[PDB]
């Protein structure tokens, strides 16, 4: 007959849409009381911690994150730009380039990624 | 010189003297495949068309061994069942190898091996 | 919690302080404007983010900058008055 | 200056510094939070005055003290009284454990008034469209937050992309030699400042053949 | 601390913006996981196809439908709901037999054409796309794998100079190559999957067609013109031939870019720097902006030539098939060219380096240094079409209503007609220098009236103020008068505070939630249409340059069989789709509160409603609230809610109409 | 059935259904066990895209890892 097949659907249409879906309801409320719940979206996870320093630890990712990376001889950098610095220097001024280049790095921002102190 | 050149940068490469390249033994004219050093055919050093430059050589390994193994079975089966070696059991009166296939799969019988390969193949994916 | 940015535009007006209703900013000596004075905010923990002090500031754009990060609330970034969470 | 010993509220039932208040559902809600702020303040007059959470209030002649879930209750209390001309009101955050932690007028001194020892915390040296890209940052400390950063890499970036477009005059990097590098990384000869050496001399090699490839059809 | 209730939509809203994902740290990683998404998409479209194919084979009557086609209908599927009469029989059944769906999709038609003759076909058919999934899957581990291995291959790799570092930049060199991926992809997936489509048609679609002929030999090759008599469609000669020279042309074009040697091909970026262009290709948000502003000329002109020229089998007959076609990727056509504007926004937010002020050699650069140009001059179109249409159609309307058909303002739509006559006067050349003559183009070109000419500026005042919106986001995404820092912020923010005037939707996302309104009544346009002169050509000619015909003589008047589909006298086969008119409409308004009504109010009533949970016998013991905090939708997510809300509403709210109407 | 549509009422438009079954069971076990085969491969998909590349896996497992000779010559044909 034309029907037969409804002893398939008399399984699969409750089984679906109603003992899967009530499945996953449950186990994605208990997900979400995981630690590790939505670690790539929401911050302060240790999953997060650990990706982390796993990409730290690569040897070609150790300097990834240095906004500076890529001086290949940052000493002759530095001697050239103090070398510039001193033929522009204004009259008796006693600022070197080195230890202001240190207190341009240094800022005061304690309330920036503070969330990496939970997990 | 097993390597492809000598340098440091692929802009000022030296390439390695012509007489000291490694070379094919079975295609005297091209370099020896280096991925193949280790597995148990790479004597003869033969892959032109390059298809191991692309795709592990664990991949072709197997490839290669099924088709043999698989055509190693087929060639007997062929040569047995066209020499008249036709099972015990009745039924199985094909008369002719060649219209054998088109005759089981009528009676019923070779949608029972195709699943016995089947899994134990599904088996093997797991494997590879 | 939030991020409030003091840029050196500032002219030690304390409006934006004045303006805070959490006390997140504060004025702090400085040399760089004719007020001696900028704004500083050591406290933005305690930021809600009612952007008053960008209100209140009268620069040209605002020296003083908040910033929203929604996923980074936390208990008192949300004002948060049924509910602990410490 | 000296923190007071705020008790905690649930164990200072009836206590004389409270000023008596109407009392509404606006107040702190127990039995679901621990942690408390309270102010405390000393008047001259019995003036009336409003709680932020509901319903009016008379002071006490002398000391007061109220307890409030958020500091921005007692922020708001504050500055109804200071309008008042009431001065020396202090906030106090109460930790779950009864730890007393003082928080409004942090160094005693008001944050509008300019007080000495204080540093710009959160400043940044430039005008706030001073700050980078935030297409320069990509994948670097500050991915998606290029305000947060410090002023060297700010002009860093901005060399750059002050570099980065006299196409001309630029250095393609060349690219590795795969095939022939690349050995084991126990295969190394060490000697480090040898290797900025042979950076050196590599990269003259790399410039004097380009140049020689560039100079047959230009 | 912990998170509050509105950590899900936080979480939602980026679920899929792998750019935000907190372990990723280099392109290796973004490449690694869009090439296995873009593999698990494929197998989910696979999965599609071999559903489609199954339902088609199991719960369907293709055997029945290719025999008598014209009169016949399709069926989607069986319909198995326990909520139906256990008693008496549904509208959608012959009495006792099982309940079924007609299809409106078109696939019928496809496998017609395409040669399937019987259900075996079919079902071999869904195997194999079955099949294909399984390998798209394990195509993504393979890759994964691979790409780890290379990872791993970095504990055996050094330089052993300090330019090993380098190689940090070439990892996904294998995703992020571009000359390999323009050649491969112009040859062999364009040019050569339309050869391999012309050797399907020779094999199977033309010998399945008509009587037995020759071993398909070159004049299977045709180039007749359009619509066939008998099928009312295109020769299928004549499509293996347009592919077969499709294929030609793409695979010679496909040599073009330096794939596999560094000795053939030029460099795109070489081709670039040479013209107005030099962009920064290694943005994928602007790869993706630009493809789907690909992808979105190719479904426009799909719905187009789909209705205009009939490829399929008798696809013409079905009054029901032919509409939905064209509605539907009228619609996917709008979402994928608003996509496009809203990724290319996204590009200038986040992927995009500019010159210090005044260096004018990028071409975003000469943009942005005129954007107010632009967007004043988008303004001034814009407002002179809308005045100009609702003004004539206001005064069509009014002349109409005081009884006074003769003192309509109709311009004569002279310019259509010009293009029109010179294309009919080009195929009528065509035509005549032909020995099998009296052909057919079908709807290639319709009779254009002043009717036609007011919807077409309608249409073009919608298209002007969506590309306005949309292209005023992208150029004030990086900072506008109002808040000169929007580049320091995310792509979507809630707002910049009450002062400086109010900064109300302000944001890009912002910008694009309002195109979102009017790329929606745009598409409604031009659907609407369709679908009238579809219904009546003969009354839209006439009767279609007042609005109130447009209210009344399709809106009201057709709506008449839907509404009638459940009532207190019976139901008919349209209950499904009178029952979904409702819902639609009910999820339509249900949007209109995340729109108007905003946080603060339903703040207040969420710390009311958590007030009395805190206050409740029971539940104050048992769950205190520290945990999943109840808070009321952050700003940008009310507006996403109530947006999809709308779309949801307007878009399926038009499916139950085009049935009820044409069916 | 009971049509509805002025179209299909006024031109008798039928939907005809086959008197046959159309699959038998065997062949809906078929299908059946290769989507099983498809959803066993994607929840390990969704998993592996869930906790996505691990680097330090050079200080733990086997081998050295691979390059295939062609991605070489991608690397150094340029980008
Ligand atoms: C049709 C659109 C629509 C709908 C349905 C609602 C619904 C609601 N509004 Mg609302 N609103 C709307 C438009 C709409 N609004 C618009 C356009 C505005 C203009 C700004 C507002 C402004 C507004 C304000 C200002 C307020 C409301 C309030 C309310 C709520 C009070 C009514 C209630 O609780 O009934 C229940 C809700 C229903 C939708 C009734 C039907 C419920 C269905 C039919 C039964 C359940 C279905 C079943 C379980 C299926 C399960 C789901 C399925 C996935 C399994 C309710 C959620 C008030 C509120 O929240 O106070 C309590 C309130 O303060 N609204
Ligand atoms: C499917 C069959 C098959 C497969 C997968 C392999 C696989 C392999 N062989 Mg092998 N081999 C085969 C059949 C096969 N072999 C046969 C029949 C012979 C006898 C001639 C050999 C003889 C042989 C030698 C002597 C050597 C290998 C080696 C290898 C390894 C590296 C070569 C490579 O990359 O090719 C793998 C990829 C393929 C084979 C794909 C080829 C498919 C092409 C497109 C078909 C072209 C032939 C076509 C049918 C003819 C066209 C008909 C008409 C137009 C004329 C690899 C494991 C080498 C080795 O041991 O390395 C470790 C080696 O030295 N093979
Ligand atoms: C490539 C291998 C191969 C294949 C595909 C076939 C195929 C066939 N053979 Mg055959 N055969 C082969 C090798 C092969 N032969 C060899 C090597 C011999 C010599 C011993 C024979 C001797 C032979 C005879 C004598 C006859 C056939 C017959 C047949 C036909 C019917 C068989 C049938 O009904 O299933 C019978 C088998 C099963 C229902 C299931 C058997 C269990 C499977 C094969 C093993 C488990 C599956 C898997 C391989 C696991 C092993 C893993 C291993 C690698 C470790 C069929 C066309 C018959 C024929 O054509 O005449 C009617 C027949 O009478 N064969
Ligand atoms: C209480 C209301 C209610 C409920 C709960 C259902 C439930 C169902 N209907 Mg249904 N239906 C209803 C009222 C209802 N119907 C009414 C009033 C009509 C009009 C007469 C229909 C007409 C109808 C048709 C025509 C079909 C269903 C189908 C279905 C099933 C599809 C489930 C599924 O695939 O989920 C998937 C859910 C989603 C994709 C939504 C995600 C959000 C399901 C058992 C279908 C069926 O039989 O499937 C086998 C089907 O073809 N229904
Ligand atoms: C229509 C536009 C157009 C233009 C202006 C060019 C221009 C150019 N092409 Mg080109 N090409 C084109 C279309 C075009 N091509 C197409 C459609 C293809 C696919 C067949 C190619 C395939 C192609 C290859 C394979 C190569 C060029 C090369 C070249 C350069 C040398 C010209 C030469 O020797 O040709 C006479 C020159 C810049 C060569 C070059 O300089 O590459 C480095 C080269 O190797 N092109
Ligand atoms: C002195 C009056 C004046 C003049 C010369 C212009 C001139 C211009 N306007 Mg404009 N505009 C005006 C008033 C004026 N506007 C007012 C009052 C408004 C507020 C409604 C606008 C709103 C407006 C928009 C929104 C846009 C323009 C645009 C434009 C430019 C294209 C022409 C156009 O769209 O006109 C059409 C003008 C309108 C639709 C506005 C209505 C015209 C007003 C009512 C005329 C008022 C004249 C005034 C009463 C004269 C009093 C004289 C008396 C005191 C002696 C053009 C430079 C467009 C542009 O920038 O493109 C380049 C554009 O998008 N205008
Ligand atoms: C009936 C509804 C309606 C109408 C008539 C308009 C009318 C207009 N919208 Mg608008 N809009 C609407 C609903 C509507 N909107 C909704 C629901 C949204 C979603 C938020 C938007 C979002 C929106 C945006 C984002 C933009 C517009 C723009 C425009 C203007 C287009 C230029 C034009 O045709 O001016 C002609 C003027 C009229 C037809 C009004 C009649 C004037 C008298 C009566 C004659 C115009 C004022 C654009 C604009 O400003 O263009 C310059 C623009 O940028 N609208
Ligand atoms: C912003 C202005 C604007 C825009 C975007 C459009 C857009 C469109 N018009 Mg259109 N049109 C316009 C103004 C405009 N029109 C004016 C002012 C008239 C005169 C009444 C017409 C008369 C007209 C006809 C007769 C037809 C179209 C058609 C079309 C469509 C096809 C494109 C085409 O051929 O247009 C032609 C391109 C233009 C008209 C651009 C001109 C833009 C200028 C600046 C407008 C002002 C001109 C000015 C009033 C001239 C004064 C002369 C005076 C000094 C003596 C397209 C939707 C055709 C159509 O839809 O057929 C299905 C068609 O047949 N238009
Ligand atoms: C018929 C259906 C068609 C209707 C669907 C049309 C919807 C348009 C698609 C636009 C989606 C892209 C926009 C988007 O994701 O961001 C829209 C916003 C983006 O989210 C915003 O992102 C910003 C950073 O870019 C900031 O972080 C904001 O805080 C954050 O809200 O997403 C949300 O707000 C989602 C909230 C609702 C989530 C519901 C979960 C859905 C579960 C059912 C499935
Ligand atoms: C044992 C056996 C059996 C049984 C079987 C079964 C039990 C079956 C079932 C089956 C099933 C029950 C199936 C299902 C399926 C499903 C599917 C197939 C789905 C899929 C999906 C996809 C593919 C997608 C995915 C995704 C998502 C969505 C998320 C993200 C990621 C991705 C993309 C991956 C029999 C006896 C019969 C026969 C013999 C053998
Ligand atoms: S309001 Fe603005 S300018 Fe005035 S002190 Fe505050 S930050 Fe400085
Ligand atoms: S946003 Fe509000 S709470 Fe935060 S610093 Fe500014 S005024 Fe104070």
């Amino acid at each position: 007959k034309y029907g037969d097949q409804r002893k398939f659907a008399a399984v699969l249409v409750p089984l679906t849409t109603l003992v899967f879906p009530a499945v996953a309801m449950g186990m994605f409320v208990l997900y979400s009381f995981q630690e590790d719940a939505f670690w790539r979206i929401v911050p302060g996870t240790k999953r997060a911690r650990e990706l982390d320093e796993a990409w730290r630890e690569h040897p070609l990712f150790a300097n990834s994150k240095d906004p500076l990376d890529g001086l290949i001889n940052p000493d002759d950098y530095e001697k050239g730009l103090e070398e510039a610095w001193e033929r522009a220097k204004p009259a008796g001024s006693t600022v070197t380039v080195k230890d202001k280049l240190k207190q341009l790095s240094k800022q005061n921002n304690p309330h920036w990624e503070s969330w990496r102190a939970m997990s | 010189x097993x390597x492809x050149x000598x340098x440091x940068x692929x802009x000022x490469x030296x390439x390695x003297x012509x007489x000291x390249v490694k070379m094919s033994p079975s295609v005297p004219y091209l370099p020896y495949p280096e991925r193949l050093e280790g597995w148990v055919g790479g004597e003869k050093g033969f892959d032109p068309l390059r298809t191991s430059d692309i795709i592990d050589v664990y991949w072709l390994r197997e490839a290669e061994l099924k088709h043999g193994r698989i055509c190693m079975l087929a060639t007997l089966g062929w040569i047995s069942v066209d020499a008249g070696w036709r099972f015990e059991a009745e039924m199985f009166q094909g008369v002719s190898v060649i219209n054998a296939h088109n005759k089981m799969v009528e009676m019923g019988v070779m949608q029972q091996m195709l699943s016995i390969v089947g899994v134990c193949e599904i088996f093997s994916l797991y494997l590879i | 919690s939030h991020a409030v940015k003091i840029y050196d535009t500032c002219i030690g007006c304390t409006l934006c302080v004045r303006a805070c209703p959490t006390d997140v900013l504060e004025m702090v000596p400085a040399s760089i404007n004719a007020a001696k004075q900028v704004a500083s905010s050591p406290r933005v923990e305690d930021c809600v983010g009612c952007k008053r002090c960008e209100t209140a500031c009268p620069t040209d754009f605002l020296s003083i900058r908040v910033y929203l990060q929604d996923n980074e609330e936390t208990q008192y970034s949300l004002g948060l008055d049924l509910v602990d969470w410490s | 200056v000296v923190a007071e010993a705020i008790p905690r509220p649930e164990d200072l039932l009836d206590s004389p510094k409270f000023p008596m208040f109407e009392g509404s559902t606006g107040g702190y809600m127990s039995r679901s939070t621990r942690e408390r702020h309270a102010i405390t303040w000393t008047a001259k007059g019995q003036a009336k005055f409003e709680m932020p959470t509901g319903g009016f209030a008379i002071m006490n002649q002398g000391e007061n003290l109220c307890y409030f879930r958020k500091k921005e209750q007692c922020i708001a209390l504050g500055k109804q009284l200071r309008k008042m001309k009431i001065e020396n009101y202090k906030i106090y955050r109460l930790k779950k454990d009864g730890t007393v932690i003082f928080m409004h007028p942090a160094d005693g001194v008001f944050p509008e008034k300019v007080n000495k020892g204080r540093v710009q915390v959160n400043g940044r040296p430039f005008t706030i469209r001073g700050n980078p890209q935030q297409s320069e940052l990509k994948f670097t400390k500050y991915q998606g937050k290029g305000y947060e950063a410090d002023p060297l890499t700010t002009m860093f970036v901005k060399a750059r992309v002050m570099a980065f477009a006299d196409v001309p005059n630029l250095f393609a990097l060349p690219q590795p030699n795969m095939d022939e590098l690349v050995p084991a990384e126990e295969v190394d000869k060490y000697t480090r400042q040898e290797y900025t050496t042979r950076m050196m001399e590599a990269l003259k090699r790399v410039q004097d053949d380009r140049a020689a490839k560039a100079a047959k059809s230009l | 601390g912990r998170c509050a209730s509105s950590r899900y939509l936080q979480v939602l809203g980026s679920i899929h913006d792998i750019e935000c994902g907190f372990g990723i740290d280099n392109t290796l990683s973004l490449n690694l996981q869009i090439f296995t998404a873009h593999w698990g998409h494929l197998t989910i479209i696979l999965i599609w196809v071999s559903s489609n194919l199954y339902h088609i084979a199991s719960n369907a009557n293709y055997s029945l439908w290719v025999k008598n086609p014209i009169p016949s209908m399709p069926i989607a599927h069986n319909i198995w709901d326990p909520h139906f009469t256990n008693s008496t029989s549904t509208p959608y059944s012959h009495t006792i037999i099982t309940t079924i769906l007609i299809a409106y999709s078109g696939i019928y038609n496809q496998l017609y054409t395409s040669g399937f003759n019987t259900i075996n076909q079919i079902y071999k058919t869904t195997f194999t796309f079955s099949c294909l999934a399984v390998i798209s899957i394990l195509l993504a581990k393979i890759h994964i794998n691979t790409h780890s291995e290379l990872l791993h291959k970095l504990a055996s790799h050094t330089s052993q100079i300090p330019s090993f570092f380098q190689l940090l930049y070439f990892l996904d060199v294998a995703i992020s190559s571009v000359n390999i991926r323009f050649n491969f992809h112009t040859g062999i997936l364009v040019g050569l999957f339309s050869i391999g489509y012309t050797g399907h048609l020779l094999d199977i679609t033309i010998p399945a067609s008509r009587a037995p002929l020759i071993h398909t030999s070159p004049s299977y090759l045709t180039f007749f013109g359009g619509l066939k008599s008998n099928t009312s469609s295109l020769y299928l000669t004549d499509i293996a031939h347009h592919h077969l020279a499709i294929g030609i042309i793409s695979i010679l074009t496909g040599h073009l870019y330096s794939s596999f040697r560094a000795a053939l091909g030029t460099y795109i970026r070489d081709i670039l720097y040479t013209s107005h262009l030099t962009h920064s290709i290694k943005s994928l948000h602007l790869a993706l902006s630009l493809i789907l502003a690909s992808c979105t000329p190719l479904t426009s002109t799909t719905a187009q030539h789909i209705y205009s020229l009939t490829p399929y089998f008798y696809l013409s007959y079905d009054h029901i098939y032919s509409t939905a076609l064209y509605v539907h990727h009228s619609y996917i056509t709008s979402f994928l060219a608003i996509a496009s504007h809203a990724h290319t926004a996204i590009t200038l937010v986040r992927d995009w380096v500019a010159p210090l002020e005044q260096e004018s050699s990028s071409k975003q650069i000469r943009i942005h240094t005129h954007k107010a140009a632009i967007i004043s001059h988008l303004s001034w179109v814009s407002l002179w079409l809308g005045f100009h249409t609702l003004a004539v159609y206001s005064h069509n309307d009014t002349c109409i209503a005081f009884n006074s058909p003769s003192k309509q303002i109709l311009i004569e739509a002279s310019n259509g007609q010009l293009i029109q006559q010179a294309s009919g006067k080009a195929l009528y050349g065509t035509i005549n220098s032909i020995n099998n003559y009296n052909k057919s183009f079908d709807s290639f070109i319709h009779p254009i009236s002043p009717g036609d000419l007011y919807v077409h500026h309608a249409i073009a005042l919608g298209l002007h103020i969506t590309v306005l919106i949309l292209l005023k986001g992208g150029l004030e995404a990086r900072g506008s008068k109002l808040m000169p820092d929007k580049m320091e912020h995310s792509f979507g923010f809630s707002c910049d505070g009450p002062g400086r005037g109010g900064t109300c939707d302000i944001s890009a996302w912002d910008s694009f939630y309002l195109a979102t309104f009017w790329m929606l009544n745009s598409n409604a346009w031009i659907s609407f249409y369709f679908h009238y002169k579809h219904l009546t050509p003969r009354q839209f000619s006439e009767s279609s340059t007042y609005l109130e015909s447009w209210f009344r003589d399709y809106l009201w008047f057709n709506s008449t069989p839907l509404i009638h589909g459940y009532s207190t006298l019976g139901a008919n086969d349209l209950s499904v789709q009178s029952w979904s008119f409702l819902l639609t409409h009910l999820a339509w308004a249900s949007g209109f509160m995340f729109l108007i009504s905003w946080r603060g109010y339903w703040q207040e009533l969420i710390d009311i409603i958590l007030y009395i949970h805190l206050k409740t016998p029971i539940l104050i013991n048992l769950w205190n609230g520290d945990i999943y905090t109840p808070l009321a939708l952050s700003i940008v997510q009310a507006r996403f809610i109530g947006l999809v809300h709308f779309s949801t509403g307007l878009i399926l709210t038009y499916p139950p109409f085009i049935i009820g109407a044409t069916s | 059935r009971v049509p509805g549509g002025k179209r299909t009422q006024e031109l008798g438009l039928v939907i005809p259904m086959a008197d046959e079954d159309g699959l038998t069971d065997g062949q809906v076990a078929g299908l059946f066990v290769i989507a099983l085969v498809v959803f066993i491969s994607a929840m390990d998909l969704a998993k592996t895209m869930y906790n996505g590349i691990n680097p330090a896996k050079f200080k733990t497992s086997k081998g050295k890892g691979y390059i295939s000779p062609l991605v070489k010559r991608y690397i150094e044909n340029g980008f």
